[PDB]
């Protein structure tokens, strides 16, 4: 089975250049088409270009023609996507995809469709600097329905870049947990909200701690949420 | 350039039903080089159909492809729980390959009203000079909901951002989070903070509010 392994996530400033790698293992490398497809957050798939390594023939999408460079290195069985003049709208997940075949090696028969995909590579282009988030408590209302259901949570605000992972009570609390997709604020920093609904009866006794983890900034914050003493 | 248009945008169906997705090409797709991909959140796309009708090994037979020329169709004979995802069509009959805008297949369920909660900015955040008011719309269906911010009963606009969760795997509901962002000064200029929620499952708009400092 063909397997594609891409390079790690990238954080770049506007105007710079990035190079994402796609190392192929298993199957044959030279005779099958290797394409690159990007996908902006919450958007669809977009074909950027492709290359047949053994032919040294690359085909680019008109939208990227001039700014993009796709290469194939047969000595390392590794394809490369190079994107220059980066702008904030280039922020996306870049996938490398290879067409499938019916058989093995060079006399394998190509099907054209992208049957094999890489794990994807997050490329974030911004003027913002890498920052750990500030985690504020979304405290449970002091008007929570007695003997009913109350909602509480944590606001993970002003961080860069994506992603952030949030758990509750170190993974012990999973029922009723909603970690929302992050929004990109006008300041250039990300922010998301993670809530959970619990019995109101538990509000005065049970400890609720959200565990916020931001790998890109090496940040780890455990925040305790409790009713406001009003 | 061949432009692919998928229909409909969203397909709301119950498990066990027959799903039919349409892909319409701007011009004839030479050599029927049409493919169907499935993508779930957090994962790469997965090839379902190639050559308009051919199905790779490992892909369930309930997925079938048909059509030619400019009209193509992906058919799921019976909708299983893992089939509710996003589906893309792709043409590769030209040197310039293109994707469709995609179709999301969601679980159709009984209408559920949102549980609305409001959260004032914490003292810790107020110490930093900014104030974030959070409105939570918990577990509702359908996805279409409207959130309106009222400050001293004045309609706010362009100072709030919202995000919606993926359809829940258990109760097939959605949850929405709306954040109203102000400076500490602008926040301390007013008293009444309210979030008004309009939804199909609500006979009348539900308003959750608080007074600053109380
Ligand atoms: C009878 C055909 C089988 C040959 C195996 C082949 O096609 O792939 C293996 C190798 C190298 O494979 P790749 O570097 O991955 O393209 O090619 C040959 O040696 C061609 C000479």
């Amino acid at each position: 089975q063909v397997q594609l392994v891409q390079s790690g996530a990238e954080v770049k400033r506007p105007g710079s250049s990035v190079t994402v790698s796609c190392k192929a293992s298993g199957g044959s490398f030279s005779t099958y088409a290797l394409s690159w497809v990007r996908q902006a957050p919450g958007r669809g798939l977009e074909w950027m270009g492709g290359v047949i390594p053994l032919l040294t023939i690359t085909n680019y999408a008109p939208r990227f023609q001039g700014r993009i460079t796709i290469t194939a290195d047969r000595s390392t069985s590794t394809a490369y996507l190079e994107l220059n003049s980066l702008r904030p709208e280039d922020t996306a997940v870049y996938y490398c995809a290879r067409e499938g075949t019916t058989g093995w090696g060079w006399l394998g028969k190509p099907i054209g469709a992208f049957a094999h995909w890489g794990q994807g590579t997050l490329v974030t282009v911004s003027s913002a600097s890498t920052k750990g988030p500030s985690v504020f408590p979304l405290a449970p209302s002091s008007k929570s329905t007695s003997g009913g259901t109350a909602a509480l949570g944590c606001l993970v605000k002003d961080y860069f870049p994506e992603p952030v992972t949030v758990s509750w009570n170190s993974g012990a609390l999973t029922s009723g947990v909603h970690t929302f997709p992050a929004v990109l604020q006008s300041s250039g920093l990300y922010s998301l909200s993670s809530v959970v609904t619990v019995p109101s009866s538990s509000l005065g006794t049970q400890t609720y701690i959200c565990n916020v983890n931001h790998k890109p900034s090496n940040t780890k914050v455990d925040k305790k949420v409790e009713p406001k003493s009003c | 350039e061949i432009v692919l248009t998928q229909s409909p945008g969203t397909q709301s169906l119950s498990p066990g039903e027959r799903a039919t997705l349409s892909c319409r090409a701007s011009q004839s797709v030479g050599n029927n080089k049409l493919a169907w991909y499935q993508q779930r959140p957090g994962q790469a796309p997965r090839l379902l159909i190639y050559g308009a009708s051919s199905r790779p090994s490992g892909v369930a037979d309930r997925f079938s492809g048909s059509g030619s020329g400019t009209d193509f169709t992906l058919t799921i004979s019976r909708l299983e729980p893992e089939d509710f995802a996003v589906y893309y069509c792709q043409q590769y009959g030209q040197s310039l390959s293109t994707f469709g805008q995609g179709t999301k297949v969601e679980v159709k369920r009984t209408v559920a009203a949102p549980s609305v909660f409001i959260f004032p900015p914490s003292d810790e955040q107020l110490k930093s000079g900014t104030a974030s008011v959070v409105c939570l719309l918990n577990n509702f269906y359908p996805r279409e909901a409207k959130v309106q911010w009222k400050v001293d009963n004045a309609l706010q606009s362009g100072n709030s951002q919202e995000s919606v969760t993926e359809q829940d795997s258990k109760d097939s509901t959605y949850s929405l989070s709306s954040t109203l962002t102000l400076s500490k000064a602008d926040y301390e200029k007013h008293k009444v903070y309210a979030c008004e929620v309009t939804h199909q499952g609500l006979s009348s708009p539900v308003t959750k509010s608080f007074n600053r400092g109380e």
